[PDB]
């Protein structure tokens, strides 16, 4: 005696299967998952009729479907994705006017900060899996997006994390081709040098949190011994990310999009999210606090941008 | 729809690889790696017989290549040592001798030793792309005197 189930890799192309109830799922499909739960070594229950199961791509059809969705051939992916999801569906996702954080659990503060950030910057993902999940995360059903973020970044539930590392890994899977940055580095021995950057490098800088400082110049050490001045000549992107080692920084309302606060060291630490709505919000996981002004250890600051040319 | 491509080698001998429409050069090289065990970065690919080079991020279906088309693979095993720079949080570029065949992991070992930091408390980037431990240096297209950035890893829970 048998039941009817669906096997898939994308939850788009569903394949009708008839399962012998005497054998494990594993004995018929190889590695098999029900909403992230590993049901490989489990015999089919009656309550499984008509339900969808994810499986390891194990034929040239499933392989095509899977790459078209995830943009990876990596055989471990559904393993690490489904393993993450199995935890992320059990987290709570509190909102403030549609902005979705995560109640603290399994050291998830960095994920929560990343998740909040992603909802406030104009970003277009390439793997349909990320784009689909990204649109459902903005709507409030965000557990799936978090599991994909963990998998793509190759981190696990429980592991400590860095928000800048995470955005760096994700930005590789985003279309940033239209993004362009032009800098001038002004030494006294090299002279003046103008470099044009594209993609990820056009939107991330590590050295200062201030966008207004980067526009009128920052001191960096040069190859030629002493100190050159780097400044921003032209910028064409929907946002910019400005990062620097955690430092006591004042965030003025209306002068930035959102920012990451880091309290701790290079062993253990904790992230809070600060965003500029009608006033300044401080979102520590589930807890929300409003203030007209904010000072604290900021490490990452996101700004809104369209097209900037300098006057120098 | 999936589709099959013919890879002609300069040894003369052919084989077949399975693609999907959204696949570009990276995945072809990764599929060739599968069948003949040659690092992606050591493969030069061009349309056969026209002999025009492949566009690096636009899909293969978008370019000339469709089902029944052929591509020429030639293999540059050249593994000469080269000098690369690895800059820390301060700004001090230090020079390391490496080969494009040795893993990012092996490079972190060297940088961990010289900068005196546990290998798992920093990550490396080249041109904004994170370097993954298990992959070889060649994948990230490092030239002689290319500058790898060392990033101190925050540990947020
Ligand atoms: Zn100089």
């Amino acid at each position: 005696r048998t039941i009817k189930v669906f096997t898939t890799v994308d939850n788009i192309n569903l394949h009708t299967q008839v399962v012998d109830m005497s054998m494990t799922y594993g004995q018929q499909f190889g590695p098999t998952y029900l909403d992230g739960a590993d049901v490989t070594k489990i015999k089919p229950h009656n309550s499984h009729e008509g339900k969808t199961f994810y499986v390891l791509p194990n034929d040239d059809t499933l392989r095509v479907e899977a790459f078209e969705y995830y943009h990876t051939t990596d055989p471990s992916f559904l393993g690490r994705y489904m393993s993450a999801l199995n935890h992320t569906k059990k987290w709570k996702y509190p909102q403030v006017n549609g902005l979705t954080s995560i109640k603290w659990a399994d050291n998830n503060s960095y994920l929560a900060t990343a998740l909040l950030t992603l909802q406030q910057i104009e970003l277009k993902f390439n793997p349909p899996a990320l784009q689909d999940a990204y649109y459902r995360a903005r709507a409030g059903e965000a557990a799936n997006f978090c599991a994909l973020i963990l998998a793509y970044c190759n981190k696990t539930v429980g592991e400590l994390g860095d928000v800048r590392e995470t955005m760096s890994y994700l930005f590789q899977h985003a279309n940033l081709d239209s993004c362009k940055r032009v800098l001038n580095v002004v030494c006294k021995t090299c002279g003046q040098q103008q470099t044009t950057l594209k993609g990820v490098e056009a939107v991330m800088y590590m050295g200062t949190l201030s966008y207004e400082q980067f526009k009128k110049g920052v001191q960096i050490p040069c190859t030629c011994g002493k100190q050159a001045t780097k400044y921003l000549v032209q910028q064409e992107s929907p946002f910019v990310m400005m990062s620097a080692p955690p430092a006591q920084y004042e965030l003025k309302h209306g002068t930035f999009t959102c920012a990451s606060e880091y309290t701790g060291n290079y062993q253990c630490g904790h992230y809070k999210h600060i965003t500029s709505k009608e006033t300044l919000y401080c979102i520590d996981g589930a807890l929300l606090t409003k203030s007209s002004e904010y000072k604290g250890p900021i490490t990452d600051v996101f700004y809104k941008e369209n097209s900037y040319t300098t006057t120098i | 729809a999936g589709w099959d491509l013919t890879v002609k080698m300069l040894a003369g001998n052919e084989f077949q690889v399975s693609l999907s429409s959204s696949m570009s050069v990276s995945e072809l090289k990764a599929q060739i790696t599968q069948k003949i065990g040659v690092h992606a970065f050591q493969q030069r690919l061009a349309v056969h017989p026209s002999g025009v080079a492949l566009q690096d991020r636009v899909p293969l279906a978008s370019q000339g290549l469709g089902p029944g088309s052929t591509v020429l693979l030639v293999v540059d095993k050249c593994d000469e040592p080269l000098s690369i720079l690895v800059r820390n949080n301060k700004g001090r570029s230090s020079t390391y001798e490496v080969r494009l065949t040795q893993t990012v992991a092996h490079l972190k070992q060297q940088v961990s030793g010289l900068e005196g930091v546990q290998d798992d408390l920093f990550w490396l980037t080249f041109e904004g792309k994170p370097l993954e431990d298990q992959l070889p240096l060649g994948e990230y297209g490092l030239k002689p005197l290319s500058t790898v950035f060392m990033n101190l890893r925050l540990r947020g829970g």
